[PDB]
């Protein structure tokens, strides 16, 4: 016959190889497909939606509802902050757990622009501004709102609007920064800070609640699947 | 180049009135609709078979009102299962009861007004297939502590300790997620402060064209708050909130005797 | 930034271990049997799991490879000189007849699809088309069996996909050995529909999602940073 | 030679395999095939032919023509029940043994319309009518032919035809049943009903006899096959 | 709905076995015979024959694979070294020079075909066509062997294929080894004519079509349902 | 892509009146006339060969009437074998002895008439390579218990035990198969209550073209009542059932001395 | 010989005999000139056959009389929309059968009397 | 051996509540008695079944009908 | 390489087999074929040759 001449990689098993394979069943009648609606195409398109971020993790907070519920108040002095976590996603243990880093947490890399949507859920006769800043990593974490106004913010007055939008840029000097972050990759901080105040009229509960909500943008990108480093079995589920 | 004739031997490919029979709602202020997935509830298609389909429309789409539930501070979450919360629910039961399969989109349409003195935020999501774990682990719950015949199930802030009922923690879901992911799923937030009010219009979602409408719950209807509803204690006190569910076009075949033993 | 990692096709196809089958050449206890069989399920190792169940409706198609390794039992004398083992695998469908015992004549088939596979080769692949009654495969039912809502709540009930029989050809060896053969489940050609919230609580059991509570996320020491 | 590289699933025997191989009488002349009447180009043509159905197998009749005979006679309150069987084509034990199941018990699915023919075998002076309802699976089964009226019938005089036909439809969640039945897919339940009586003038005897027939409509298909659950050895027939 | 496994050729079309072959290395006893012989019959096994037998008239081609495994015999010691066993089969036309004994020169032979087999290679398989005297295979003959009608009834007389002939080349191994030899067959471009009924009775013989009585089918309580 | 040579190396495809010579019968009311497997009985063509076929048209293909059954109560049914029930009769037993081959088809006219006081079904099914079991196993039967010079072998309603023939069980068809499955072989209904008879024409069934005509019959005809025959006792008793067979198209050849040693 | 359907129901057995359509006049929709919101029209879930409970024929018999929309009071879903609504509107055919042999006699009158 | 009559709407109003008025009445009344031999069938029985045709309604509210 | 699969069948010696083979004498030059008187091509053109037939084989 035709001669030929086994290669190095011969009768192995990779198990992310694509090969074809002789079938068990054959001309099997497979029953038509139909119209099932929300088909994904894509992991993207579920990372592209928002979830609510427990910001307030601070045990024991986290086995009830109020790690979603972040606490704002009228102050006696201005400019103090409301909430800060470093911007680890997949990594930092306040937005791992979301729907955006449960989907980064089955990969080794990731790329792209982060949007945060928050949402005041206080009275209707309350108001007040805030101060929503990023600082990109370099040195170190700011300390105050006169520290975190020189880099990228947005004043949310929640007056006018119940809802912001910031919009978390990509400003990295790589391609991609790792899920499990180290101090090659950092990726900033997010902070709050009250601008004014909270000032409302009498016969108003003196404390209220914003959620957070953690998204992604358009130009969102992984790579390097591997395994999720949540859960652990020993023997069959039985 | 494919080897084989089968398909399984390839390799990889690398204000505003909304009317419904003689039923409209009220108010809405042209806000948001939400439809689905993107998908209008229509009638079935003449590929998917299967005698005769049977198609009350204007007698059963029609806005049907369930009972209203105490939105206190200690509250939870509720929850419903339709097709099951629609079971004693006028001419649409009995069409349940007669027929073999059934198939149906819905529109529910969640109401919960308070004073400008008022705050707190509902979560009004739709679940398909929404699987709820045992409270008691190893040993099976009856149905009936999953839905009642269009009785508010409601949820709770601990863990359960039923035996023969859903665990029923509520930052859990009831199903072994993280309650916050619940916004992929089809759902309007509900904030006293701009709201009021949440209206969600949901398709037929299944495997199969058709389902026999009491074995299998087809979606439920979580109504959880992520923020309290916290007021003056010399405002208004009962804060109640109203499920108002109309089925949009229902189809159904096999028709039997009245069921459903 | 082409999204090629973040598809469908992608993320499940990969190889993934479902089952480790263990059969022994003496029945020297009942476990090991003499043979092995495993009904088909793809909720027995957790992280094909919470693969699938992220989505409500799957069509995967599949291909189905073992690793069959052997290894000697513990004896006072292991010196022989044996001929080479071979196995059978016989898949069979729903509702078919299955092998009560050994040296049955239900291993001799006329319909059930069986391979064979000596040991040293390579590993043996099969392919398994979409086998299902309905028009996808329901990770989660949320239903009973029976009209009246009783029996089995829970996914059980639409997964029916069929047994694989494990054996060895050999009638005897020398001195026993025992068989491990790991089954690895790649998918293909998967569409997927209606994307759920990925799983928290870690699983408990097989045929349900019965669970444990667990908080949402472990938890840090304040709200704010605090540095220069 | 060519650099080859042995992918997994080589050396092995699949038993459903589809691949050449040498012959062992090269060259040989085949004798020609000519015309044979009956010529068989797949097994649903067989399940296309009717066959009667022992429904009379209550022990000891399964031992005798008698399993094949129902026996109608005159009423003295009408509206009785004659004969009824749980449509399990394949597994229930009235016509699992017929033509039809005998061929879907290879497979393990079935899909499609099933046909019904009862004919008369009474006395040529003998009139009455019949219901033959089919009641969808449900719940449940009926009990009355007040009961068994509300699905689908055919009232059958065997005053005007010997021979009636009961289309059973395919009414199903699914696109296929399996032959071993279970809760999931359950296909309904056959009946039959006296509508008015059996009148008959003097010197005729007071016991008649239904057979009833089964076979598969054009819209009947099979899937998955298998081995089939009757015959069972031990070691081969010498 | 395209009614593809119903079919001839799907139905047919996968390989069952139809033989055991039982042959040694030590002449232990009789029945081994250090080589074994089979007349080619598809009585044998039910579940082939009730595929076979739906169809009076068949026009099938064919193909055979063996799975050949080999064993060690019960001994006090068992520490050898052996080079590889070799398996010989080879099919004898009707009519031809058959092997007396083992060491006789019918084993090389000049025309009748035959096929060599190394242990731990895989299955060898080769195809057979259409043997036959007439224009179809006969499964049912309702007739006699001689014109006076007496001698043999049944199809005994038209199955007339030839016989299989397994040994081991090497001569010696140093411990008797028993070997298995399981034939498979494969029908191929199958041509079918006249349906039979399907077999109600399990068979008893492998020459005739021979039966006890049995009943039609398993029998049930009442002929009428009774529930609300 | 084809490797090899050969076929056998391939991977798989995935009122009226009938007049026959100087006879006639009656009565047909143009009811129903079974053709076979589809297939009319005609002449062989020059592709099978093989010197002359001898073929007497008109002083063979006649009606043949064998003799008359009693349909009692208890009647279980009977068999005949063809070409061996029309052994001695008339031209066309005597061409079956001086030649060596044979072939023919038929019309098998079974008939039997009752009152309109009368009830009971016959099923007529024309069974080809009808192999018969034995009664007693290991134990092989003589040809005279299979079928006479003519002479209706009947059935039996239990088991037999008979050492040398074959098990005439009713249910069983004699064969190794449920009787209610022989509909696939070609055959019509007797009903009293509206046919009285059955008229079947058969082609010639076989695996070669030509066959020597006493040592296999080639089909068999069974006659099996399913309603047993039911009638008042002051009607009449004696119920008949004939068999009326005519060849059509006989061809012979192998002229030799006169057979069948 | 002749088969009437309605949904999944048929009748049997007619020789093509008779069928008596009312005065002359087919049961049909409402027009548009009579009003009145949305008529509802469940076709094939209600025209259906349904059969009544059988009644004795002796020789000392009278005769029996039914009222129509009562007696079809509880039968399937024609009587849930009953209930459920004010007013209706609704045609027939009734199909009254009767059999005996050749030795047997006797005549009925079958009529629809109107209010 | 039977008798099948397609009745329309009569009445003087184009709807009407059916509950307290019925529309009309199916009389079966014998005018020749049955007569038969002592020795034949006895229970001739005799089966009524009505079909409703192009049914409508209108005024939906709660169940009925008090 | 080209990634193959082994079917059953490889490795085997089948007897009546029509498979190539290295050569052991590669580029041999061959003595010329020339006209031989009575060149057969089939076994039937010698069953076509009569022979007289042993008819009066009854011993010695």
């Amino acid at each position: 016959g035709l001669p030929t001449m086994n290669t190095p990689g011969s009768t192995q098993f990779l198990t992310s190889d694509d090969f074809q394979s002789p079938s068990a069943m054959p001309q099997f009648d497979v029953t038509p497909e139909i119209q099932i609606p929300g088909q994904v195409r894509n992991l993207m398109e579920i990372a592209e939606v928002d979830s609510v971020v427990p910001v307030n993790n601070t045990e024991g907070h986290v086995n009830s509802m109020e790690a979603y519920r972040i606490p704002v108040r009228p102050q006696t002095s201005s400019g103090e902050q409301v909430f800060g976590f470093q911007l680890q996603p997949g990594h930092d243990s306040v937005l791992k757990h979301t729907l955006l880093g449960e989907i980064l947490n089955y990969y080794a890399n990731w790329s792209g622009s982060m949007k945060l949507t928050f949402m005041y859920c206080g009275a209707a006769m309350a108001t007040g501004k805030f101060l929503i800043a990023y600082s990109p990593p370099g040195a170190g974490v700011p300390g105050s709102r006169r520290d975190a106004m020189l880099g990228t913010h947005v004043i949310w007055d929640v007056g006018l609007q119940s809802s912001c939008v910031l919009c978390v840029p990509w400003i990295s000097q790589t391609n991609y920064r790792y899920v499990t972050s180290d101090a090659y990759t950092d990726a900033g901080y997010i902070t709050c800070w009250y601008q004014t105040s909270i000032v409302t009229p009498p016969d108003i509960p003196t404390t209220s609640t914003i959620l957070c909500f953690v998204s992604a943008c358009n130009d969102f990108s992984v790579r390097l699947l591997r395994d999720t480093p949540f859960i652990t079995q020993q023997a069959l589920f039985q | 180049i494919n080897y084989y004739k089968d398909s399984a031997s390839n390799s990889l490919n690398r204000v505003r009135s909304i009317t419904l029979g003689n039923s409209t709602i009220t108010t809405q202020e042209c806000a948001n609709v939400v439809v689905g997935y993107g998908v209008w509830p229509t009638y079935l298609s003449d590929h998917e078979a299967t005698d005769q389909p049977t198609q009350p429309d204007v007698a059963t789409c029609r806005f049907y009102t369930l009972e209203s539930v105490k939105w206190e501070s200690s509250s939870a979450g509720w929850w419903w299962k339709f097709p099951e919360a629609l079971s004693d629910m006028g001419l649409f039961g009995q069409n349940m009861q007669y027929h073999y399969l059934g198939r149906t989109g819905y529109t529910i349409h969640v109401q919960c007004n308070a004073s400008k003195f008022h705050q707190g935020c509902l979560l009004v999501v739709c679940v398909p297939e929404a699987e709820m774990g045992a409270a008691t682990t190893d040993h099976a719950f009856n149905h009936t502590k999953l839905s009642n015949i269009g009785q508010a199930m409601e949820f709770s802030a601990k863990k359960s300790t039923d035996q023969t009922g859903p665990q029923t923690a509520v930052h859990n879901a009831g199903m072994g997620v993280a309650v916050g992911n619940l916004t992929i799923f089809p759902h309007q937030w509900i904030n006293l402060r701009t709201n009021n009010s949440a209206t969600i219009v949901m398709p037929y979602i299944n495997s199969v064209p058709m389902d026999n409408m009491y074995r299998h719950y087809n979606f439920t209807l979580m109504v959880i708050p992520f923020a309290k509803l916290e007021h003056s204690p010399q405002a208004s006190t009962y804060v109640p909130i109203t499920v108002t569910v109309a089925p949009m076009c229902a189809e159904y075949n096999g028709l039997r005797l009245a069921g459903h033993q | 930034h082409t999204r090629s990692e973040s598809s469908i096709e992608n993320f499940m196809g990969r190889a993934a271990c479902v089952y480790i089958a263990q059969y022994a050449t003496e029945k020297v206890n009942d476990e090991l049997d003499r043979y092995t069989n495993w009904e088909i399920t793809t909720r027995q190792v957790a992280q094909l799991r919470r693969k699938l169940e992220m989505f409500t409706y799957m069509r995967f198609d599949l291909e189905i490879t073992f690793v069959i390794t052997s290894s000697q039992r513990t004896s006072t004398t292991y010196a022989s000189d044996s001929p080479p083992l071979t196995h059978q695998v016989m898949y069979v469908p729903p509702g078919g007849p299955i092998p009560k015992s050994y040296e049955d004549f239900a291993w001799q088939t006329s319909t059930n699809p069986s391979v064979f596979w000596t040991e040293g080769n390579a590993p043996p692949r099969m392919s398994i088309p979409f086998m299902s009654v309905g028009n996808a495969y329901c990770n989660f039912y949320d239903g009973w069996s029976h009209f009246s809502q009783s029996g089995v709540y829970g996914y059980t009930t639409l997964n029916n996909m069929g047994h694989l029989y494990f054996r060895h050809v050999n009638k005897s060896t020398a001195y026993p050995v025992n068989s491990v053969a790991r089954v690895y489940f790649k998918p293909k050609h998967v569409k997927a529909w209606v994307p759920r919230a990925p799983r928290l609580c870690p699983y408990l059991k097989a045929r349900n999602v019965n669970f444990n509570v667990q908080g949402v996320t472990e938890s840090r020491n304040k709200i704010t940073l605090d540095r220069s």
